[PDB]
């Protein structure tokens, strides 16, 4: 009963995503499993939706960037791991590219390793590119909660974008 | 003393015929050959280094035989795996390896190949930290692996490149040897965190919670969901020059590809064969996944070859690429075992007694193999062929003056009457 364009529709939709029960049609070995799947599903819809909202903001920002690694980061802002990986590849940033492929697997090894690399840089590290550090911070799993913190991006992005 | 040898093999046969499982025979044959490999090797005339390698080779042969015949013959059929589409790629990979024995065999063989791969000693005096020389000279505006790729390699100090070479070569040897854990340890400890991270992409995704049927092996999700991507990402990385040839080699191996010429030129029969079975395997898995819609279209970034070779053909190609090595008589048996065309080759080398007599190991090995085969698989080798083989080997037991242990070999014919 509402226009898919109206902000109202956004309110009701987001509210549906977070609160309305999800159903998972396929039968599951035990029920704690079910619970886990339901969590993944909900998470995926929420994050697809957030990407729907922040979409144009970021696309504008990518339009105006003059630096490739920054673009790679912005593609990560749209939760597009693959195009980040691709641009990395293309802009000859290959290792990063590989690293990028981890974003969204929650591999704690990779997490503590990324954080480690960041401390080593932030203790000497004569110079590290401003956006590579941002990407590593994403791999760290705690991008504001941190000591190389993206919190300052508070002033450059929609709160929703950082969330 | 060493002219004891036949005893050892004979000895093993004694023990078997007397505790009246037969796979132990071969296991012992292996150990026996290996023990002998050590003897001729340690202190020796440089005429012995040759027959020493022919013993090490002997040993590897017995091992390969054990592995394959154990899997093929101790086949008592277990329970089928019932997947759902919601299941992770990890499970589908597992299912594939369960259901397709032809392909698991390829795995077995690769495992054997790795087992017997040489790895250099761990590099000493490794530096405190990565690219330290470039950092110290000033001129690394970014400390990330991709920086000198973004703009001319002139950025990296010579010594740094030289060290990256030492590292990537060592990691590569470890990867070809199956030493993945050691490779991750080296990456971690040598301040190559990002490379380590690259090595972590090797695993397909599993979630113990969803993929119930492995909620035993795992307590936590692991492995990476967008693997077809990972794989193209790595392969593309592998094709990007201005990287050390061993690093590119690594990424080649990981993507199921064939490493660059600079590295491949130094690979031997075993190494090369390994590389190409790896390729078969990788291709076959990814195809298995496509036939079950467990690959997402977004991830097909790049073209990788889809057509798997057959083990037959890989062998033929690797053969023509390494003729000398290929033609070595125990490595022919190695291949014969791999393809199962084994009694096939027995009857063959049998007719070569009717330049097999010139090399000493051969006539022995074929005989003991034939014995093992008919023990494990009654019927395996033609009755006649057993007769002919033992006949000729026995007459050598006579020429060696070891009549003592001839009855043991007799225990396979009524022809024995004639002794």
């Amino acid at each position: 009963y509402m226009e898919k364009t109206s902000s109202d529709y956004n309110l009701w939709k987001l509210s549906s995503i977070l609160f309305d029960p999800v159903s998972y049609p396929y039968k599951t070995d035990n029920d704690q499993v079910k619970m886990a799947l339901l969590k993944k599903e909900r998470h995926c819809r929420l994050t697809s939706w957030i990407v729907s909202q922040i979409g144009p903001e970021i696309e504008e920002k990518i339009r105006n960037s003059s630096n490739e690694i920054e673009q790679i980061f912005l593609y990560l802002l749209l939760n597009d791991v693959v195009r980040a990986s691709k641009l990395a590849i293309e802009s000859k940033n290959g290792h990063l590219s590989v690293l990028i492929s981890y974003l969204g697997s929650n591999d704690p090894r990779i997490r503590d390793l990324a954080e480690l690399q960041l401390q080593k840089w932030s203790t000497g590290g004569c110079s590290i590119d401003k956006n590579i550090s941002k990407i590593y911070k994403l791999l760290s799993g705690s991008p504001f909660e941190g000591l190389f913190s993206l919190k300052e991006l508070e002033s450059e992005f929609s709160w929703l974008c950082l969330l | 003393y060493q002219t004891e040898r036949f005893t050892k093999f004979s000895d093993t046969l004694k023990e078997f015929k007397i505790e009246q499982d037969p796979f132990n025979i071969i296991r012992e044959f292996r150990s026996a050959a290996g023990q002998l490999a050590l003897d001729l090797a340690n202190s020796g005339d440089e005429s012995n280094v040759i027959s020493s390698k022919d013993w090490e080779l002997e040993a590897r042969f017995w091992h390969l035989v054990e592995l394959l015949l154990v899997f093929r013959n101790a086949d008592l059929d277990l329970d089928e795996m019932e997947l759902h589409p919601y299941n992770s790629r990890g499970l589908f990979e597992k299912k594939l390896m369960q259901d397709n024995k032809q392909l698991y065999q390829i795995w077995i063989v690769m495992v054997w190949l790795k087992e017997n791969t040489y790895v250099m000693e761990r590099p000493k005096n490794v530096p405190t930290s990565k690219w330290l020389n470039s950092i110290t000279s000033g001129g690394l505006k970014s400390c990330d692996l991709d920086f000198p790729l973004r703009e001319n390699t002139n950025v990296l100090d010579v010594k740094d490149k030289e060290e990256d070479h030492i590292f990537f070569k060592y990691i590569y040897e470890l990867i070809l040897a199956g030493a993945i854990d050691e490779a991750l340890e080296e990456a971690k400890l040598s301040d190559n965190i990002s490379i380590c991270m690259i090595l972590c992409g090797i695993q397909e995704y599993l979630n113990p919670v969803i993929d119930t049927q492995i909620a035993n092996e795992f307590n936590t999700q692991q492995g990476i969901k967008k693997h077809s991507l990972w794989r193209r990402t790595v392969y593309s990385l592998s094709q990007q020059a201005g990287l050390d040839p061993y690093e590119r080699a690594i990424y080649s191996y990981l993507s199921g590809a064939i490493p660059n010429q600079e590295v491949l030129q130094y690979s031997d029969w075993e190494s090369d064969l390994h590389i190409h079975l790896n390729q078969i395997l990788q291709t076959e898995i990814e195809n298995y996944l496509l036939e079950n819609n467990q690959v997402g279209t977004d991830e097909l970034i790049l073209p990788l070859p889809s057509h798997a070779l057959t083990v037959q053909e890989v062998l033929n190609r690797v053969a023509s690429r390494h003729p000398s090595e290929s033609e070595h008589p125990i490595r022919v048996l190695m291949a014969s075992v791999i393809l199962d065309s084994l009694p096939s080759v027995i009857h063959s080398s049998v007719e070569m007694l009717l330049d097999i007599i010139d090399k000493p190991y051969l006539l022995r090995i074929v005989t003991h193999l034939a014995i093992c085969l008919d023990i494990i698989n009654p019927g395996s080798v033609e009755e006649v062929d057993k007769s002919k083989l033992i006949t000729t080997y026995i007459s050598l037991l006579k020429l060696q003056g070891l009549y003592e242990n001839i009855p043991i070999y007799a225990t396979f014919l009524n022809e024995s009457d004639c002794l």
